[PDB]
DNA sequence: AAAAAAAAAAAAAAAAAAA
DNA sequence: TTTTTTT
């Protein structure tokens, strides 16, 4: 939609939806299993875990429906191996010590982390005070070498092999109009 | 160490690849030779570059040159020092001339752009960076010699010593000083006798440089920076000058780091050793198709009149006066006798008349018009201080005249308003310079005749609110005859009431505020704006781009632009010195009989100085149209203006 | 000549930038057709001109390098004039299709601009005709999904509402909404959007 | 190349100094006497949207109309002041339809000489620009609004572009 | 000695990357987005420093001077660790980052300062009187011998407890058998900040029964300079110091200045030549410009407690707002200001509305027609206690220059001193010949 | 250890003068 | 007698 040129680019909330459009791993708090009852029979998701569900056991289920169960007493979000001390850390030392690579982290970079911070307060087993000032460090040095990558600008193209999604998303316009004017001048000029 | 070997090679490289610098030594050097015995003038060792080439060679030398000049620019000299020295030869040469050992130092031109400042800019992360900063010259101090390389005689060794003494401000790099003590004693005891004509000594000079006044910020007094400027160039210019130097801009002195500090709160010095200056004059060359189009423009029958009606277009009426103002800014010449002294030379007119008829807006573009001018307001001087000053030098401790108002606009003109409202006091003084142009200072142990053959054009009130049209003329003015009949024009302007008049100023004025400066919009106001690119700056016949001067189309007579007229006055007032002859000798004193016993009312009496007026008026027309001799028809033209001036129409 | 042309394309940017401060479409300022027929009988006397030049061109008394320098210098202004007043046109119509494709396509005459009466008549005609094209795109195949709904993906099912204006009271799926004035509700967001688009809650 | 867009109508309305190549009588009775006509090699400044074309017509040697002279905006003068510092240019002060009208030139004249130093003056100013929209407030300076008083006006919708996305994302990000 | 500076300065940047408010650092991103625009430079607000710990509190509460150098310090390593890459180890231009505080606690007039507030930090108001010219302070010398010559670098901090506080000259040389102090200052190769000078006067309606104003000096350093104009009231935060005079009168007298530290004013510098107001503010003053009778609402405000008068109300608002300087291609000025003057019996509140105009104007000076001179008005010309030479002040109507001057008794001037002001107003700008100083100054009021 | 002061500009009070 | 201007 237009709507003053929301045409080219993903507002934030679009984002936010298709991250939490992503299998994730829950610890439920009851149980369904059929008699050996209402089906959830859904459109866009195996029912089969849904409906197979006993307590206590682990199982895979969309991010949203962990989310509303989660509003409700019924859930245990279980966390990444990413969102501890010990796995950031290393992390971390990976980015200072190599100053040209950014280091593998997904798509959905952060906003995990913002959403389970918001929502899932309390199955943490690490303080949450530290895990954010980890992740703001992240953010810092991550920006830093973003700034320091983007002072060459070829006409031809660029490489950009591990950039997460709201990364990509802020810069795209800047970037995309920056090379487009160069590549008219090229043109024209020939 | 090496480094500065490295860097004089590349600058020898540098040199060598451009031809330009080499032609302007190698004419140089021929200038001096051929002006060395052969049957006034010299050329100072000063080379200007223009350093864009130099960045369009190497972009790190050209850096290292705008961003920390101390380690960059005595290389450059060096290696300049030692190419002048291989292309010199001189078999034959002096003694004492050739230890002068000048090392020819360098001046630039081009784009600095971050780097060109104003004196209010200037402050601590631009220090030890070369720059450049306009202003204005506030004052000057006295010239004076300094020594740099004594020469030394001992009649027992007959070996000739020499000792080398720097200072802070002598050298761009920091030395340990040396003390100005004549040594005198050999270390084996011999004698020695200090040798004059041998050793070196260079001028210096020192000025102070103000912000113009103008580009101020809001309810803030304009500012000034210290400029030192030796060697050449050490007394160019003058106070009340628009200028542009580039120099170093650079700290010295302890500033009481040492014991000697009283309070906590001292600071440091800052100074400006200077390099190169340019006037500014906000150029003042003629082309050849330049003189092209003065010739073809003068050889035209109605000349006069355009140009008359091309000043302050903005004005309605008052067409006579515009051509009293063409002829006052290109006034006739002055006589010199060896029996009768000295005779006026230009033309002085007084403008008197009722409030709000646009007599400061007209002499306020007389002073952007002309090319020397100064403004003074009647209430805002004092006599005293409008001649001369009595002031003493800070560096000499001596008091030294210091240059009046009018002194400075010598030659030029004076503009003066609210005369009639300046105290009596100060009068005198202007009939003396009315008198014979020549002011006289006599006291405190100086006595001294200053030159100032200005020309004065003022405008004043009349002692009522309004001008009263039935009273004696002399009833209507405050100011006493005796200078009154010095003015060789005096001007009644009053505003009748008729309303076809109304409609017409009214008409003009409405599209004059109707106006919108090009390739700007009219929904926001007028900015401050940067100055010109370049720091320094500088197909002919076929194009006459300015001038015909009709910039637009609003009536059928033509018009001319500013610039082209200033052109014109400065070619006119340079390239024809014109001679009267006996036919308008015939008419003037036909005229001038006429007058003196037409016998009816008049504004003025009229007595035999009126004659040199006619005389005058007659030159400054034929200056116009660019003629050697006078014709009868500037007579005509004369009499007529002057009839006008005095009786009205 | 046609720089008055200009005064025209001049100002319509400004209103685009009337639309990029506010990032909405509402007050649309009032049009400027008495430029727009100024510029049209200055062209039909270019018109006339350049049919008159081609007939002296024909009588053979007429230049033929003079006659084709007028001709075309006559035709670069027609197309200027014309390039000016459709670029003047085009932004007008895109901007009221962006008005008439969010507000449901009924024209909410009584709760935008008031009076609707700084557009032109055609403009109005227009604006009914894109009305009815809206009206009909959702009533072939997408009938069960409205195009002029929300576009903010859906994040949570209950939310606070908190009552704006006074009405009595409204029925829904299974129940009714009594709109008693300043009061709180916790119901279901796919419920409430028709209502807070229409201006009548607050507080999301 | 859009004929919707308004920069591009704007832009295609400034004068670009111009002669008449060729001498042709009864013209100029747009600008002064109709009677009188215009004499070989006279100096006009004509808008682009005209002058491109008669510029390339020929009309018929099958030499156009009018020979078209080097604008100032492109001189030596504003070639060395673009290539000592650009950074600090007020490039918003020589035009402000700077960079349409360098394409429009380049196109009309293949220069190689201006392409790269265009491109190098941009790519340039590109940093700042991205400098001063990733600041955001949380007791101004005066060399951020200095700055952009400066800018070209097609350099400002890049500008708020980037300011709003880095809003939007800040907003988001806080909550 | 070095271990407790070490604690202070871990603790300070501990605080600076702890301190966060729901889910943001704001210290963190203000440094971030003060290091992009090149604004070396930090805000702390003294609640929070208050509620993050007490203790550091107590001590920049009882040590300022020898404490403040310490905290300034630790911004540029946390700036330096959270801006620039160690890449496994260049320019590093960033100095010594000015620390500028900000506090609500209880004024203290100028008067009421004594001997118990040597060293302490104090909050004040006042009004601005006179600016003095820049000036340079050294920070980084480069010390070289000239026996041995071997080069040294001094590291100086502004920052001063004692009034000496400076090591001059080292004694000896570094290790043959120098002098005492044989060493000099390379001015090339050194670093250097901007100090200015500033006079307070003390608030009008403060002054003690039958008392003259007092005034008090400041020094403002690094980019607190060239923010305030003469005639603005502010509001300053700092340290009252003393420093001692030996060329000066009584016994161990040592006079008092106030070091400037943080300054808020009403005016926040902003007509100072473009505009820089933040997007709400802008937004809400075109929402009051949309208004369809604004006009009204402007001319109820105009002084309120006065009834009746309507046509002078509307001249007063036009009057301010101004109206629209012009120029020309041949240089002819238009003026842009409009001018009223009241004619009127006793008793009608002339001045009533004179006050009131003068406090609303942004730029306004309120004087007496009797108590004026055509010299004490446009410009006057002093002449130093102890250089004697001659120089430039300006009066009253300078000082108000782009804005308005409230004349009151306009009729009780004397004729001399009612002459001046014709070109002032005619063509706003006054030219002053005296004593050899030619000058041509503009005044727009 | 000492440059220090004649020359200007601006603010009054007293007396005498003109209306 | 009063206000003005000069010392
Ligand atoms: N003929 C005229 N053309 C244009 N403007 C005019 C003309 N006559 C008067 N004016 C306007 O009258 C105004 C009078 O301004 P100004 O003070 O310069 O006049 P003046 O006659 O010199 O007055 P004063 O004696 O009071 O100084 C100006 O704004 C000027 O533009
Ligand atoms: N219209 C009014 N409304 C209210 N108060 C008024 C009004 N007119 C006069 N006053 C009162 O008049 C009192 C004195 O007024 P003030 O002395 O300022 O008048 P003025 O016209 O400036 O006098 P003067 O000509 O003697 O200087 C004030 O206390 C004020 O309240
Ligand atoms: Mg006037
Ligand atoms: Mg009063
Ligand atoms: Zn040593």
């Amino acid at each position: 939609s237009l709507p003053a040129h929301l045409q080219q680019t993903f507002s934030p909330e679009e984002i936010q939806f298709i991250v939490e459009n992503e299998p994730i791993k829950i610890f439920p708090r009851i149980t369904t299993r059929q008699k050996i009852h209402t089906r959830w029979q859904l459109i866009t998701t195996d029912d089969k875990a849904l409906n197979n569900m006993v307590a206590m056991r682990s199982t895979e289920v969309v991010l949203w429906i962990a989310l509303l169960l989660k509003q409700q007493s019924k859930c245990s979000i279980v966390a990444p191996q990413w969102l501890t001390t010990k796995e950031l850390d290393r992390k971390i030392q990976y980015e200072k010590t190599h100053p040209d690579r950014f280091s593998e982290l997904p798509w959905n970079w952060l906003v995990l982390a913002r959403i389970l911070f918001n929502k899932a307060k309390d199955d943490f087993h690490d303080p949450i005070h530290e895990l954010r000032g980890k992740i703001q460090d992240l953010r810092e040095i991550r920006q830093i070498k973003v700034l320091k990558g983007l002072k060459y600008l070829n006409e031809s193209h660029l490489q950009l092999d591990n950039l997460s999604l709201l990364e990509i998303n802020e810069l795209r316009p800047f970037i995309t109009e920056i090379m487009d004017k160069l590549r008219e001048i090229h043109t024209a000029s020939l | 160490d090496a480094v500065f070997g490295d860097r004089v090679r590349r600058f020898q490289e540098f040199l060598d690849t451009f031809t330009s610098y080499r032609d302007s030594v190698r004419s140089i050097q021929v200038y001096n030779s051929n002006n060395a015995a052969n049957y006034l003038n010299i050329l100072p060792h000063r080379i200007i570059i223009s350093l864009d080439d130099l960045r369009e060679f190497d972009r790190s030398f050209w850096s290292g040159i705008l961003v920390e000049p101390a380690y960059f620019i005595p290389p450059a000299e060096k290696a300049l020092t030692d190419l002048a020295d291989s292309m010199d030869d001189v078999p034959h040469p002096n003694a004492s001339a050739v230890s002068s050992r000048h090392p020819w130092k360098l001046s630039f031109k081009g784009s600095f752009g971050a780097h060109a400042l104003s004196p209010r800019t200037l402050t601590a992360q631009h220090l030890n960076k070369l720059v450049s900063v306009e202003g204005i010259v506030t004052k000057t101090s006295l010239v004076r010699p300094k020594l740099i390389r004594s020469v030394h005689y001992a009649a027992k060794t007959g070996r000739f010593h020499y000792r080398d003494y720097t200072d802070a401000t002598t050298t761009l790099t920091t030395r340990i000083p040396t003390p100005a003590i004549y040594p005198t004693e050999d270390t084996e005891g011999n004698k020695l006798t200090t040798e004059y004509g041998y050793s070196t000594f260079i001028d210096h000079q020192r000025i102070t440089v103000q912000e113009m006044p103008e580009m101020a910020p809001a309810g803030q007094l304009p500012r000034s920076i210290d400029v030192i400027l030796d060697d050449d160039l050490v007394d160019k210019t003058k106070p009340g000058d628009r200028v542009n130097v580039v120099g170093v801009f650079k700290s010295l002195g302890a500033g009481g780091m040492n014991q000697s500090n009283s309070n906590t709160l001292i600071g440091f010095k800052t100074l400006i050793l200077g390099n190169t200056v340019y006037p500014l004059h906000a150029r003042q060359m003629l082309t050849d198709f330049d003189i092209r189009n003065i010739n073809k423009l003068s050889k035209k029958k109605d000349i006069f009149d355009i140009l008359s009606q091309s000043l302050a277009p903005s004005i309605y009426g008052h067409d006579h006066i515009k051509k009293a103002i063409l002829l006052m800014l290109m006034g006739g010449v002055e006589k010199n006798l060896e029996n009768g002294s000295h005779l006026r030379g230009d033309i002085n007119i007084l403008m008197v008349g009722d409030p709000s008829t646009a007599k400061s807006q007209l002499l306020r573009f007389v002073l952007n018009t002309a090319s020397l001018a100064i403004a003074t307001t009647g209430r805002g001087s004092s006599g005293v201080g409008l001649t001369a000053a009595v002031t003493t030098d800070r560096e000499t401790g001596e008091r030294r005249l210091e240059a009046g108002a009018m002194v400075l606009a010598d030659r030029g003109v004076v503009c003066i308003d609210e005369f009639d409202k300046m105290t009596d006091v100060d009068r005198v003084a202007i009939h003396e310079v009315m008198e014979q142009q020549t002011v006289t200072i006599a006291k405190a142990g100086i006595h001294t005749t200053l030159n100032a053959r200005c020309s004065v054009i003022a405008a004043a009130n009349p002692v009522f609110g309004q001008y009263d049209v039935n009273r004696d003329p002399h009833q209507n003015i405050a100011l006493p005859d005796s200078l009154l009949s010095r003015f060789d024009l005096l001007f009644v302007v009053t505003d009748d009431i008729n309303e076809i008049r109304d409609r017409s100023i009214s008409e003009h004025v409405l599209r004059t505020h109707r106006y919108l400066p090009p390739g700007y919009l009219e929904g926001e106001p007028v900015r401050e704006r940067l100055n010109l690119s370049l720091a320094v700056g500088e197909q002919a016949g076929a194009k006459l781009a300015k001038n015909k001067g009709n910039y637009n189309g609003t009536e059928i007579p033509k018009l001319v632009t500013i610039p082209f007229l200033r052109k014109y006055v400065q070619y006119a007032k340079e390239r024809v010195i014109p001679q009267l002859t006996q036919e308008a000798i015939n008419v003037i004193v036909k005229n001038y009989t006429d007058l003196r016993n037409d016998d009816n009312t008049k504004k003025s009496p009229i007595t035999a100085r009126t004659l040199e007026t006619l005389i005058r008026l007659a030159t400054a027309h034929a200056k116009v149209r660019l003629s050697k001799t006078v014709n009868k028809v500037d007579a005509k033209v004369a009499a007529n203006l002057l009839r006008f001036a005095l009786l009205g129409e | 000549y046609g720089d008055l042309g200009n005064k025209l394309v001049l100002e319509a940017k400004r209103t685009k930038q009337l639309y990029a401060r506010s990032n909405q479409d509402v007050n649309l300022p009032m049009y400027h057709e008495d430029i727009i027929r100024n510029i049209l009988k200055e062209v039909s006397n270019l018109r006339k001109n350049t049919e008159y030049l081609k007939e002296q061109q024909q009588l053979g008394m007429l230049d033929d390098k003079v006659a084709k320098c007028q001709y075309f210098v006559t035709l670069l202004c027609m197309e200027r004039n014309k390039r000016c007043l459709l670029a003047y046109q085009r932004l007008r119509t895109d901007i009221l299709d962006s008005m008439a494709w969010n507000n449901n396509g009924l024209d909410l005459m009584s709760s935008s601009q008031q009076d609707t009466n700084n557009l032109s008549h055609q403009e109005q005609e227009y604006l009914k005709e894109y009305c009815d094209l809206i009206t009909d795109l959702k009533s072939g195949d997408l009938v069960d999904i409205d195009l002029s709904g929300s576009l903010v993906p859906p994040s949570d099912v209950f939310i606070d509402v908190r009552v704006l204006k006074d009405a009595g009271e409204i029925q829904t799926e299974y129940g009714v909404f009594n709109l008693i004035k300043d009061s709180q509700f916790f119901v279901r967001q796919s419920d409430v959007e028709r209502l807070i688009q229409q201006g009548y809650l607050q507080k999301i | 190349m859009g004929y919707y867009d308004i920069d591009d109508v704007l832009a295609d309305g400034t004068e670009f100094p111009c002669k008449f190549q060729y001498d042709i009588p009864g013209l100029g009775y747009l600008e002064n006497n109709p009677g009188r006509p215009i004499t070989k090699n006279t100096k006009l400044s004509l808008p682009l949207w005209l002058a491109r074309i008669l510029a390339i017509v020929g009309g018929d040697e099958p030499v156009p109309f009018v020979e078209l002279l080097p604008p100032d905006m492109f001189s030596t003068k504003v070639m060395n002041a673009i290539k000592t510092d650009p950074v600090a240019l007020d490039l918003h002060s020589i035009n402000s339809h700077f960079f349409s009208l360098a394409i429009k030139w380049i196109m009309l004249f293949s220069e190689k000489e201006l392409a790269n130093v265009v491109s190098e003056l941009l790519l340039q100013r590109a940093q700042e620009l991205n400098h001063h929209a990733s600041s955001l407030s949380i007791n101004t300076n005066i060399a951020t609004s200095t700055f952009l008083l400066k800018l070209e006006e097609m350099e400002k919708e890049i500008y708020k572009k980037s300011h709003e996305s880095y809003k939007d994302t800040k907003r988001w990000m806080f909550k | 000695n070095d271990d407790d500076n070490t604690e202070i300065i871990k603790s300070f940047k501990n605080f600076i990357l702890e301190f966060r408010l729901d889910s943001q650092f704001i210290y963190r991103d203000q440094l971030r987005n003060n290091i992009l625009v090149k604004n070396y430079s930090l805000t702390v607000n003294m609640e929070h420093l208050i509620g993050y710990n007490e203790d550091i509190y107590k001590k920049l509460s009882d040590e300022p001077s020898d404490i403040i150098p310490l905290f300034e310090t630790a911004i540029t390593q946390v700036a330096k660790r959270i801006s620039i890459l160690s890449r496994a180890q260049l320019l590093n231009s960033l100095p010594t980052f000015q620390l500028i505080l900000n506090s609500n606690a209880n004024q203290i007039p100028l008067r009421d300062l004594d001997s118990e507030h040597v060293s302490k930090i104090v909050r004040l108001s006042g009004i601005i009187i006179s600016t003095s010219v820049l000036s340079s302070r050294a920070t980084y010398l480069s010390i070289m011998c000239r026996n041995c010559r071997h080069t040294t670098s001094i590291t100086i901090n502004n920052f001063n407890s004692i009034t000496g506080n400076t090591v001059s000259l080292p004694r000896s040389c570094l290790s043959k058998n120098c002098g005492p102090d044989p060493y000099i200052i390379i001015h090339e190769s050194s670093k250097f900040i901007d100090q200015q000078f500033l006079k307070l006067q003390e608030i009008p309606e403060l002054v003690p029964v039958g008392e003259m104003p007092r005034n008090l000096t400041m020094t403002c350093d690094r980019y607190l300079t060239n923010k305030v104009i003469p005639g603005t009231r502010v509001t300053i935060v700092g340290i009252y110091s003393i420093y001692n005079s030996k060329n000066g009168s009584g016994v161990a007298i040592r006079t008092p200045y106030i070091k400037i530290l943080g300054i808020q004013s009403d005016v926040e510098t902003s007509s100072i030549s473009v505009t820089m107001f933040t997007e709400e503010e802008e937004e809400e003053f075109l929402q009051l410009s949309r208004n369809p009778k604004l006009y009204e609402i402007l001319t109820n405000s105009i002084a309120p407690s006065i009834f009746g008068n309507e046509d002078i109300k509307k001249a007063i608002v036009c009057l301010l707002m101004g109206g629209s300087k012009k120029i020309l291609p041949d240089g002819m000025r238009l003026r842009g200001d409009i001018n009223v003057l009241l004619l009127g019996d006793p008793g009608t509140a002339k001045s009533q509305l004179l006050k009131f105009v003068e406090k609303v104007s942004p730029i306004a000076v309120y004087t007496s027609g009797k108590g004026s001179s055509a010299a004490g008005l446009t410009a006057s010309v002093q002449r130093d206690p102890m250089t004697r030479e001659f120089y430039l002040e300006g009066g009253a109507m300078v000082l108000a220059d782009g804005g308005v001057v409230c004349i009151d008794e306009f009729d009780k001037m004397r004729d001399e001193d009612r002459v001046a002001i014709h070109e002032a107003m005619e063509q706003q700008t006054i030219s002053i010949a005296k004593a050899g100083i030619t000058t041509v100054l503009n005044s727009r009021t």
